């Protein structure tokens, strides 16, 4: 699942 | 602190060089030094702080997930006993991850949040507080409830301010909602809440895109697509 | 040493976990600890040592190249003066890179090379010595000639042993030749020597592929393709 | 230019 910003 | 002798502007400049070099631990250390000068951070500087730590903790989280998976397989029926090493090394990585989260939380508590009065700064910092408690919750197995409630509380305060003070398309508001929705789904065992939040946020942003310039439209729709990607995975 | 209390086998096991987690600095520290137990390394263990340090130094080299490029642009006509920060940060990265090279060279000198009697171990270690002197040469601007000659000398000793003791398809021999050819082209300003070495090595390997199993053929042809890729760039 | 092993 996607969250804000880079990994 | 090792950065105490370096000018604030030089620390910012080197943070930007470290970013270009993909030297994220250096970037974080420079930005920690800049925060510790005691002055409030500009928007650009907030974003450098966030990018630095997000990249450092992201590497740690990825490593922890690999090690935890190996450890869980070791604890399956018919797995050969291999000794304490996988647990020890998972614990080493976990402890380093917790240390980075504690560093970030400490910057926010001393004294970024208390001096942040504008909605853009305060929401940004409260979202960060929710995020780093969330990363602590991902590895917590013992205080777990209290870590979860600390994340929730930070996110809820950020949400309350953002809904009063920012338009529904504002990228910080959108990224907050995105992350709080993932908290609900992954941490709080609240998939319905996660889906409702992501849906409401997307739809309210879509209705206000007409107000935006082409550049602002691009910024908002990028985050909207992330909400959509999670809704596709979850529904 | 921080690893002195950990069993050798546990250090090897954790090196392999660190590799899976892409935690290369940890992997290198575990493998340094294993070397410092004083026993010779198996083939698998040599390769863990090499992979660990190659990944650590590779990140440093990439960062150094970015910073050096920025620094060189700053020194162009009509560039605005921005102060000492780009030079300082390039120097910081350079010094850390040199420290990693010195660590590896120190393991090889105390005492990996002197106890390595079989061609596979000795060639492997001498190639590594050439590689880490080569990485020192990439950043050297002052002793530069002596660093270059140390790389050359290590590679030449490895070459002499490999040609006497190993078949032309052996992967360590092939990787040595590949790297020594890049030394000639990039470091020693000897593109003709680089091209001759790569050509000769490729052709001699091709003539001995018929002797190999399917698996050995795959291993050798992978390295051969690297020689071919450099020859395409250089001719 | 290519050298042996990973980056
Ligand atoms: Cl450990
Ligand atoms: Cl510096
Ligand atoms: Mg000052
Ligand atoms: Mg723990
Ligand atoms: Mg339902
Ligand atoms: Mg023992
Ligand atoms: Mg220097
Ligand atoms: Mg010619």
């Amino acid at each position: 699942f996607k969250t804000e910003g880079p990994d | 602190g090792a950065m105490g002798s370096m000018e604030r502007a030089s620390l910012i400049q080197k943070a930007k060089l470290a970013e270009q070099a993909e030297r994220y631990e250096d970037m974080a250390a420079f930005m920690k030094g800049a925060v510790e000068k005691g002055e409030e951070l500009s928007c650009e500087e907030r974003n450098l702080l966030s990018v630095a730590y997000k990249n450092v903790v992201g590497g740690q989280r990825a490593a922890w997930r690999v090690l935890s998976s190996i450890e869980q397989k070791s604890n399956e029926e018919g797995s050969e006993e291999k000794g304490p090493e996988v647990r020890e090394y998972r614990e080493k990585v976990e402890t380093e991850l917790q240390g980075v989260c504690d560093t970030v939380l400490g910057l926010l508590d001393s004294h970024l949040i208390k001096e942040a009065g504008d909605a853009e700064s305060r929401v940004f910092y409260l979202k960060m507080k929710g995020d780093y408690y969330r990363y602590l919750a991902e590895v917590a197995t013992g205080d777990k409830k209290r870590i979860i409630d600390s994340a929730r509380s930070a996110y809820q305060e950020a949400m309350d301010i953002s809904k009063k003070e920012m338009p529904p398309t504002n990228p910080i508001r959108l990224g907050l909602a995105l992350n709080f929705s993932v908290f609900h789904y992954e941490i709080a065992n609240s998939p319905e809440e996660a889906i409702s939040l992501a849906k409401t946020t997307f739809d309210e942003a879509m209705a206000d895109l007409h107000t935006l310039s082409e550049d602002s439209y691009k910024d908002s729709t990028l985050i909207m697509q992330l909400l959509r990607d999670n809704l596709t995975l979850w529904t």
